[PDB]
RNA sequence: UGCUC
């Protein structure tokens, strides 16, 4: 089927966005078992999916939500007394976009996981203002780091998962109910289930290793199937479901995701003449000198 | 943001005086005392809503 | 193929088991579905449909 | 699109023309202008020019550091030495501003002064860019390596007389491979050795608002009447072109630009090798009404016969003595031969058998073709006929010409019959 | 494959044949499908190649006309007598003693 | 602020104001003319050659155009590079071997640049 | 994007109504016609490229992209989005094809080729590593799928 | 053979040994002469290709020369001393094939439709095919492997190529040369070159808002360090500098003055420095880091696909380059020869005239033309597969292999890029014609209607240039660069100036090339998009000739097209009268070309002369191609390169390892006019043959076919195949031969 | 290297 794959494109999945690899290159990083794949895909299903009020407010809950999205204008000002950085908050767009964020929420997530900078440097003046004020920490950082948080609080996180970069609304227009979902570009399944509003029993994903990683080695042995059979199907070629069963057996019977490549061939086979006749034949072979390994004729 | 000494054309860094903040070069005695509010606004570009595909 | 140029290959086995093994397990009329799908790739081409 | 109005005069000047300097500051805006800074000298070499400015800064406004201005003293002189101190006082007070050359020819660079009704211009003897130049801070790192050395030398409180006697370390002039010496010559060491052993010039300055200013600015006008025809500057449009563009020092090689290069005889010849058939006023078309018909018809006499009122290529012009046939190989003696007797065929009638020619001549199919197509053309039924029509002005026009082609002809179809035996 | 052209090759080749001429097949341009058209109803034959043809193993005529007409075929340098290969035990390399 | 052009410059220098302007102007390499007497060639001839008096006139015709007719061509002159710092245009003078006077003649403000109209010339002949 | 789609959209829509109509007005018995019903070779989408009208020259999934400056090729204006402009091509393989369509055509013809080109070489590598990885195991008297070891 | 070789003789005319001084050999002036053979006892005499092909030689001409010397001290000179042997081209200006007539030809066994241009070494037919590579000196900005969106240069100069680099990895700008132990901030490299105020650095870069947010950066990274005259500047690149490996000669305090070499001649080599004046390379280096900026937001990342950033080496340039190196091998040779020599042989004064080996340079040159492999050293060059056995399958296979056109990516995997067919290649390659299968997409063919340009002198360019008002860019500063209405001029990589209101700058430029003060072959062409007036006059560059339209009307009438086919005109003469003119990618750009007269519009500046030219060789035999599938074409392109067929009117006295002829040849009935062009049907490769399209006995299910007997019976498709058996027998060092 | 498939 790989030779019988054409390695078409257009195909978003109805979508018309969000660029998706199928094809060789997906089988490829499927059967390699790669912790990063590239453009990984997560659904998740939704409490009310009738409700687009509370569609988009899980999707700002969980999609990460930068300080400069939000504010409307960061302007350096120097007081005659003191000089600090002032950051307003479009509270408009934020009801607009229904997050629940506010110059406290701002300034928590200030002074953490970032920048260093302590909790009584951040004050808040108002409904929507913030204040940061840098101090001459004297590790190579004089007061002009200003210049440093200048280019770094903007890209400060204030609300969502900081491994998710996108997520999107998709709406399933079945004729008997229109349905909504959550889809995820985003390498964090623990934290999308584990987010409210969101029905963590109906969440899958496309990388293996975080299906394996949170639900178990049947959740990953299940997710590679599905995700083996709708990549064969999505160019018209059908396949039996017990080859890839027993591909995801093979990869999935020691406990752990092991990928066809040379490593975990290595990790699951222990013939020396075949690992060195497969990948690395001198140094599997010195190895085996070196360990003594008797090899069966198995 | 940036500014530059009319003497030597370098950059100006701000730093606390004996009175009030200045700007001053680091290769020259120069200084410029502020006297009133100075802002300098980036407006970011914000999110925008996204719509629901599908 | 195509029957536009392509050569294959002819071998003749020198072992009476291994003459028996290709008749009968690769034989052409017990291999006419792949193990793929079971779907028949032994079947009718052009200007046999037509 | 005429000239309504503003009809300007432009004169000249030559006052100035080896005392105007251009100095432009790239670091100040036109906004703020040194008028008010007062200047205490400046350095300049004739040769070479690279102005070098030394002007006074104030030290009591509140835009100066006197801190960092004792600091930065300090740190570039001694602490009383003041032997060569780049500041008289204990404060930067002395402000260095050094020029870099733009081009080495500012001659195409003038300077227009204009006054109501008139523009002057004034050559340029230099252009100048002024820049604040850091020269203390390398005196200061001087003085901080020569500070250096005295703390290791009084790393002791009392040092002893040291037997450092400089022994005789004369080293070889070596004799210096001319690769290296030309790259000795090309380092910028010796560059810059070389444009410090010409002597500096101390001059004083005198700003805009002095006086002197105005009194010399006027030398950039000239004594002069308001019309005056100027006794050079009248070269044509042809010449100017040629002087701001000086140059740089098949038979159809040459192009129609070389061709009417060549003399008349040699234009003729080409033209009649080219085409091989053309009427005497597309002739006289191609090359010019400004050469006498005379002339031309002398020349196409010579490279051409006439034939029904129109001029086809002699044969011996179109194959040399030494070429031969591309198809056959024959000697072009014979090639000759047909091609005169085609062309006495032609003249007879304007009818031509292909069949009876190749008969005739005993020449090969594809020889004959070659003959026929240079002037003729086939046509169904009726065998080739000539490419031209009759031209019977050409005919009425010069019967001289005509009565010497047809005894010609004459003598042609006698050889002719005496060789092929018609 | 839709090769059209060479069914255009072949009516220009049929037109020349009949009214002896010789049909360009120029890129982006080239005799048109009309003239030729033209050129073989002119010579009596039929105006899109088809012709009445008999079957020679049965002598029955044919129900579907056939494209007959001239076409410039070119042999290849491929041929079998140089492709064909059969190999007994022959020699053996010094080095792994395989054919 | 708008990008002006020679025309107005000129106009505006002249009919909203009377004050005198120092303008600098690039002339091409070679002027249309021969150096008078100057020992040669076809050489390139700059304004170093040429003595006082009226040299050329300045034309301004309708629809923007601003030539200068130095002779029998004609050049075309344009608004330069819209230079923004100081340009201050001095006359260094060396009376003396040893002391020489700086004189500050005024600002620059404005760049002009001089081409020859090819077009006419390729066109004449 | 949008008007990408929408051009997109409607170029579709005249190649599909140019198909449609070329089968209705065709009649029975004709070759091409019998061989796309029967199935034995091509299809109405190839019938009506070489009949109706040529469908529009997509290169991975999208209009001709701007080989120049702003544009496809010098021979239509700077920033134009018209559809023969970008890879749309009005004439019918019968009719010919115009310089700039031929050249649209052999671009796609050769991205497929280049493609193909890649997944030979690529789905090879697949296969002698899947084969490799799995040529170990076996079904067993027992029902159990057991190792080598 | 003609000015390259005098050129190259000329820059080593002189050579000299440092011992013994006052002594050197001096070169006059270098000869080619005719092709000759050594066969007889130190006598030459004419021999004809096709006999070398047949005692399988080279077809070589003697390369002497004229030289002065001084043996004793006294001058003594030569007139004629051989001293090599350069294998000559076919039908070139010393080939005897030329100015032949076709009798003559049959006179020497020689086809007169062969294409000739190929090397005959030992026997064998080798062609040098055109290789393809990269525009030296230009600016690319391009995505690094993980998205950094930085820039490259690489400065080619006679001597040294250098390839500069500059990323964004942490959003300021750090230069990466090879010279370098690690890259360093640019600002740093400003305040080395010169200038050293921050504002004018600023200036340069840019003056828009975004420009000085995203070169904050690169201020503060500077700030922090005490850099700020240009002796600390300098003196940190030169504790960033690394020996060559111990370089011989006492160093004596050069840290700072190999800086400053390294950044005067090493760091963008193709920029040059009057007297360590690096105005000219601040300038260029601010228009990189503005280009990066301007880049780093909207992805307008330049294509290495685009050709009109590509230039084409033909066997001229590769083989000056390959003499040059020979000619200085051979020069060194003898200065060490001299040097061992001279100083203690004897009272016998040394002479070079008994050690020029005249084998060195024939031997080299045969070596490179037969294997193919080129490795030089002095250019460290190392390239491959640069010659190959010209395939004389029939004549249509030769004449499409001498017009190819290999890839500088020398395929060994799957790049998948450059193999795409590109806009850019319209009237210049043939988009069809391609080897079908693993070499798809990277060997080329030439069109039918193309040319390649050479190298001009650029004197006059510059000159007209500078008379046109281009402002010098030393005159102002970098602020200028930053207006909306200032476009940079260049000249082959080179800051020009500035100017504004580029387009009576171009119109004027065009209008001079046309009236032919200046070269024709000189491209023009505006980017505004980055505001850039690029002047290309390098050669190896694309050309295509278009007739100039005026007002929706073209400059050709009928009336000139008569004049031509009456003979009153020529080419050269459409292309003196401003009727034909040639354009280069670049150029067309930012033309306007019509295909067809009904297509001329108002905004139209050219017309497309002919539509069939965009075809090559190969693919003009295609019968109605643009009703026809490109695949299909493609197949027919690569099966016509294997077509059997004559292969010229000596095929019978020629004889090859492999040839194949077909008995009774016809030329086709469907010709294009490509194949009256290239006289294909004087030498026709197949028959025609009355074929029927229908169904019969079920043997032709897939791509098969049913020939008849009596038809193969009567002569239809019979074929003859020649293969040669060659035996050699030599004389071995003792006296015994082979018998 | 050229190809064939
Ligand atoms: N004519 C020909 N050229 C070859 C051959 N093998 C390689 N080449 C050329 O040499 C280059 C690649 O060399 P390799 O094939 O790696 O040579 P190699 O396999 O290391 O040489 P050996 O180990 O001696 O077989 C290519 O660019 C080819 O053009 C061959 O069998 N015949
Ligand atoms: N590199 C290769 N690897 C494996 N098989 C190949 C290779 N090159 C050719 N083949 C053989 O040739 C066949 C390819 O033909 P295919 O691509 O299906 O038709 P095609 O060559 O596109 O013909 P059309 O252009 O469609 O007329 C399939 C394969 O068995
Ligand atoms: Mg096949
Ligand atoms: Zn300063």
């Amino acid at each position: 089927p790989g030779t019988q794959m054409t390695l078409k494109t257009f195909h978003f999945a109805g979508v018309a966005s969000m660029n998706i690899t199928l094809g060789v290159p997906r089988i490829k990083e499927i059967i390699n078992a790669s912790k990063a794949i590239s453009t990984p895909i997560i659904t998740a299903q939704l409490d009310k999916d009738d409700d687009a009020d509370y569609a988009r407010l899980v999707k700002g809950r969980i999609e990460k939500t930068l300080l400069g999205e939000i504010s409307e204008y960061i302007e350096e000002v120097f007081l005659p007394d003191d000089c600090f950085i002032l950051v307003k908050l479009s509270l408009e767009r934020i009801r607009l976009l229904r997050l629940e964020v506010n110059a406290e929420t701002v300034r928590y997530s200030i002074c953490t996981s970032k920048l260093r900078v302590k909790p009584g440097d951040v004050a808040v003046h108002g409904e929507a203002v913030v204040c940061v004020t840098p101090r001459e920490n004297s590790k190579s950082s004089m007061y002009y780091v200003l210049q440093f948080l200048k280019e770094d609080l903007p890209k400060v996180v204030v609300q969502g998962i900081p491994e998710v970069s996108r997520a999107v609304i998709h709406i399933d227009e079945q004729s008997g109910k229109e349905k909504y979902k959550l889809l995820v570009e985003g390498d964090n399944l623990r934290a999308v289930m584990a987010t409210h509003g969101v029905k963590g029993t109906r969440t899958t994903s496309n990388n293996t290793y975080e299906v394996e990683k949170t639900l178990g080695i049947e959740a990953a042995r299940t997710t590679i199937i599905n995700e083996i059979q709708y990549t064969m199907v999505n160019h018209g070629m059908s396949i039996d479901r017990r080859h890839v069963m027993l591909l995801s057996d093979l990869m999935t019977y020691k406990g752990e995701v092991l990928g066809i490549t040379r490593f975990g061939l290595a990790k699951m086979k222990e013939s020396v003449l075949m690992l060195a006749s497969f990948e690395k034949t001198a140094d599997h072979l010195f190895d085996a000198a070196y360990f003594g390994q008797k090899d069966s004729v198995c | 943001m940036l500014l530059f000494c009319p003497g030597c054309g370098n950059g100006l860094i701000v730093e606390e005086g004996q009175r009030c903040h200045r700007f001053a070069c680091n290769t020259c005695p120069y200084v410029h005392n502020i006297t009133r509010k100075v802002t300098n606004r980036k407006y970011p570009k914000l999110k925008e809503v996204d719509d629901v595909l599908g | 193929a195509d029957f536009d140029g392509d050569e294959m290959n002819l071998h003749l086995p020198q072992t009476e088991e291994a003459k028996a093994e290709a008749l009968v397990l690769m034989g052409t009329k017990a291999n006419l579905v792949t193990p793929r799908n079971g779907e028949p790739l032994i079947a009718a081409i052009q200007d046999f449909l037509t | 699109d005429d000239p309504v109005v503003q009809e300007i005069d432009v004169y000249l000047a030559k006052s100035l023309a080896e005392k105007l300097y251009l100095f432009q500051y790239p670091v100040r805006p036109a906004s703020m202008t040194y008028d008010d800074i007062p200047h205490l000298s400046a350095k300049i070499k004739p040769k070479q020019q690279k102005v070098e400015l030394e002007m006074a800064i104030d030290t009591l406004n509140p835009n100066y550091c006197r801190s960092k201005g004792e600091q930065i003293a300090l740190n570039v002189d001694g602490a009383c030495a003041d032997e060569t101190s780049t500041y008289s006082s204990k404060l930067m007070d002395k402000q260095t501003f050094c020029s870099s050359q733009t081009t080495s020819n500012t001659s195409r660079y003038a300077a227009a002064l204009y006054r109501q009704g008139e523009l002057h211009l004034t050559p340029l003897h230099g252009i100048l860019q002024l820049r604040p130049s850091f020269s203390y801070l390398d005196k200061a790192d001087a003085k901080h390596r020569e500070r250096e050395a005295a703390n290791e030398a009084g790393d002791s409180s009392q040092d002893e007389a040291e037997d450092d006697v400089k022994q005789i370390t004369v080293r070889f002039s070596r004799p210096e491979s001319e690769q290296a010496r030309q790259r000795r010559v090309q380092s910028y060491e010796f560059l810059q050795k070389k444009h410090a052993e010409e002597p500096w010039v101390h001059l004083h300055y005198y700003g805009l608002r002095d006086s002197r200013s105005e009194h010399e600015r006027q030398y950039l006008l000239c004594p002069g009447s308001s019309g005056v025809e100027n006794t050079e500057l009248v070269k044509s449009p042809s010449e100017y072109l040629m002087m701001l563009m000086p140059p740089s020092q098949p038979s159809n090689v040459l192009s129609m630009a070389q061709l009417r290069t060549l003399p008349l005889a040699d234009q003729i010849k080409i033209l009649m090798k080219n085409v091989k058939v053309m009427p005497f006023a597309n002739l006289m078309s191609l090359l010019g009404p400004s050469i006498d018909s005379v002339a031309v018809l002398r020349g196409i006499q010579k490279v051409a016969m006439l034939v029904q009122g129109n001029w086809v290529v002699k044969s011996d012009i179109l194959y040399p003595k030494d070429s031969s046939s591309p198809h056959s190989g024959v000697p072009a003696e014979v090639l000759c031969r047909g091609r005169d007797f085609v062309m006495w065929k032609f003249t007879q009638s304007r009818w031509v058998v292909r069949k009876e020619v190749a008969t005739v001549t005993k020449l090969c199919a594809e020889d004959v073709k070659d003959f026929l197509e240079h002037m003729a053309v086939v046509r169904i039924n009726k065998g080739w006929e000539f490419i031209l029509p009759y031209d019977g002005e050409f005919i009425k026009k010069h019967p001289d010409v005509v009565q010497r082609q047809h005894m010609l002809w004459t003598g042609i179809q006698a050889k002719l019959e005496k060789v092929y035996n018609l | 494959r839709m090769t059209v052209g060479k069914l255009i090759e072949l009516l220009a080749g049929k037109a020349g044949v009949l009214d002896g001429r010789f049909h360009y097949g120029t890129a982006f341009g080239g005799s048109k499908v009309k003239d030729v058209c033209e050129d073989l109803v002119r010579h009596g034959y039929n105006y899109l190649g088809k012709d009445y043809v008999t079957s020679g193993i049965t002598g029955e005529p044919l129900e579907a006309y056939i494209y007959f007409g001239p076409v410039y075929y070119q042999k290849l340098k491929h041929m079998v007598l140089d492709k064909m290969h059969a190999r007994a035990r022959g020699p053996r390399a010094v080095l792994t003693r395989q054919p | 602020l708008p990008k002006d052009v020679s025309v107005a410059e000129l106009l505006r220098e002249l009919s909203l104001t009377k004050e005198e302007e120092l303008l600098f102007l690039q002339l091409p390499d070679t002027l249309p003319g021969q150096p008078p007497t100057q020992d040669i060639a076809e050489n390139a001839c700059t304004l170093a050659d040429l003595t006082e008096g009226q040299v050329g006139k300045l034309l301004i015709r309708k629809s923007g155009r601003v030539q200068l007719l130095l002779g029998k061509v004609t050049l075309d002159v344009t608004m330069g590079t819209a230079c923004s710092f100081l340009q201050e245009l001095v006359s260094v003078g060396l009376g003396d071997s040893r002391t020489g006077e700086m004189t500050v003649l005024g600002h620059v403000k404005h760049k002009l640049v001089c081409s020859p109209d090819f077009e006419s010339l390729l066109d004449h002949k | 994007e949008t008007l990408e789609a929408l051009i997109l959209k409607e170029l579709s829509v005249i190649r599909d109504h140019a198909g449609s109509a070329c089968l209705r007005e065709l009649d029975k018995s004709n070759s091409p016609l019998t061989m796309a019903l029967c199935g034995s070779k091509g299809s109405f989408i190839n019938i009506s490229q070489m009949i109706a009208c040529v469908g529009q020259q997509a290169i991975s999934g999208s209009r001709v992209p701007d080989g120049f400056e702003n544009r496809s090729l010098p021979h239509f204006e700077k920033h134009s989005k018209l559809p023969a402009a970008k890879g749309f091509v009005a004439n019918s393989f019968y009719s010919g094809l115009t310089p700039t369509e031929f050249f649209f055509h052999t671009m796609a013809g050769r991205e497929g080729l280049v493609d193909t080109a890649v997944k030979t070489a690529e789905t090879g590598y697949m296969q002698r590593r899947l084969v490799k990885s799995l040529e170990d195991l076996c079904s067993q008297y027992d029902l159990t799928v057991r190792s080598s070891t | 053979i003609n000015v390259e070789i005098k050129k190259i003789m000329k820059a080593n005319e002189k050579v000299t040994s440092d011992a013994d001084p006052m002594w050197y050999l001096k070169y006059l002036n270098i000869y080619v002469g005719l092709p000759d053979v050594e066969e007889s006892f130190n006598v030459t005499r004419p021999v004809s290709p096709h006999e070398c092909r047949l005692r399988d030689m080279t077809y070589s001409a003697p390369i002497t020369v004229d030289i002065e010397y001084t043996r004793g001290s006294q001058r003594i000179i030569r007139n004629a001393l051989p001293i090599g042997r350069m294998p000559i081209m076919l039908r070139s200006s010393n080939c005897v094939l030329t100015g032949k007539t076709p009798a003559e030809f049959a006179k020497l066994n020689e086809c007169p439709l062969d294409p000739g241009g190929y090397f005959i070494v030992k026997g064998v037919e080798k062609v040098i095919l055109i290789q393809e590579q990269l525009s030296k000196n230009r600016i690319i900005v391009e995505a690094d492997r993980k998205g950094a969106v930085g820039a490259s240069v690489t400065s080619s100069t006679h001597e040294k190529k250098s390839r500069t680099n500059m990323a964004v990895k942490q959003g300021r700008f750090y230069l990466r040369h090879n010279t370098l132990s690690e890259d360093i901030p640019i600002v740093i490299i400003f305040k080395a070159m010169g200038v050293e105020s921050d504002q004018e650095i600023v200036q340069m870069i840019g003056t828009e808002e975004h420009v000085m947010a995203a070169f904050g950066p690169s201020l503060e990274e500077c700030q922090k360090a005490q850099i700020f005259t240009q002796m600390q500047a300098l003196k940190y690149i030169g504790n960033k500098v690394r020996r060559q490996r111990m370089w011989g000669g006492g160093p004596k305090k050069t840290k700072i003055e190999e800086a400053r070499e390294l950044l005067a001649s090493t760091i963008l080599t193709h920029v040059p420095v009057k007297e360590f004046n690096f105005r000219a390379k601040c300038i260029y280096t601010a228009v990189m880091v503005r280009r990066v900026i301007l880049a780093q937001g909207d992805n307008k990342v330049d294509d290495r696909d685009y050709y009109g950033n590509k230039r084409l080496e033909l066997a001229g340039q590769l083989l000056s380059l390959l003499f040059e190196d020979l000619f200085k091998k051979f020069n060194s040779e003898m200065k060490k020869i001299a040097d061992q020599v001279i100083p203690k042989q004897r009272a016998a004064q040394f002479d070079v005239v008994k050690h020029m080996r005249q084998d060195q340079i024939t031997n080299g040159m045969v070596n490179a033309i037969s294997t193919g492999n080129w490795s030089l050293k002095r250019f460290k060059m190392d390239r491959q597969g640069v010659t190959q056995v010209l395939s004389r399958l029939s004549y249509i296979s030769a004449l499409g292999m001498m017009t190819r056109i290999s890839s500088q990516f020398e395929k060994t995997r799957k790049v998948s890029g450059p193999r795409s067919l590109q806009p850019s290649q319209w009237g210049m390659l043939c988009p069809s014609d391609t080897p079908e299968g693993e070499a798809c997409g990277l060997v080329k063919n030439l069109a039918l209607m193309t040319h390649i340009t050479t190298d001009m002198e650029d004197g006059p360019i510059v000159k007209l240039a500078s008379n046109l008002g281009v402002e010098d860019v030393n005159l102002l500063c970098g602020e200028e660069l930053s207006y909306p209405n200032v476009f940079l001029v260049f000249l082959n990589g080179n800051i020009l100036g500035v100017i504004r209101d580029h387009k009576k700058l171009v119109n004027t430029f065009r209008l001079m090339r046309r009236a032919g003060y200046i070269n024709e072959f000189v491209s023009i062409s505006t980017n505004l998009t980055d505001r850039c007036v690029y002047i290309s006059s390098d050669g190896g560059r694309l050309c295509r000739p278009y007739i100039i339209v005026k007002k929706q009307k073209p400059a050709v009438t009928n009336k000139h097209m008569e004049e031509l086919a009456q003979g009153y005109r020529n080419f050269e003469d459409f292309l003196h009268e401003s009727l034909v003119e040639y354009l280069d990618v670049n150029e067309e750009n930012d033309c306007n070309i019509a295909l067809y007269e009904h297509t001329i519009n108002k905004d139209t500046t050219h017309l497309e002369i002919e539509p069939f030219t965009l075809l090559g060789v190969c693919a003009g035999l295609i019968p109605y191609p643009h009703h026809n599938q490109s695949p299909r074409n493609t197949y027919q392109c690569a099966m016509g390169k294997q077509a059997m067929g004559t292969i010229g009117y000596n095929q019978r006295n020629r004889i090859d390892t492999l040839m194949y002829l077909l008995a009774y040849p016809q030329k086709p009935m469907v010709k294009t006019k490509t194949i009256e062009l290239i006289e294909f049907e004087k030498l026709p490769a197949g028959q025609n043959a009355t074929v029927a399209v229908m169904s019969y006995s079920g043997y032709d299910i897939e791509d098969a076919l049913v020939l008849n007997k009596a038809s193969l019976d009567r002569g239809f498709g019979r074929c003859l195949v020649y293969k040669n058996a060659k035996c050699t027998l030599k004389r071995y060092t003792n006296q015994t031969f082979d018998k």
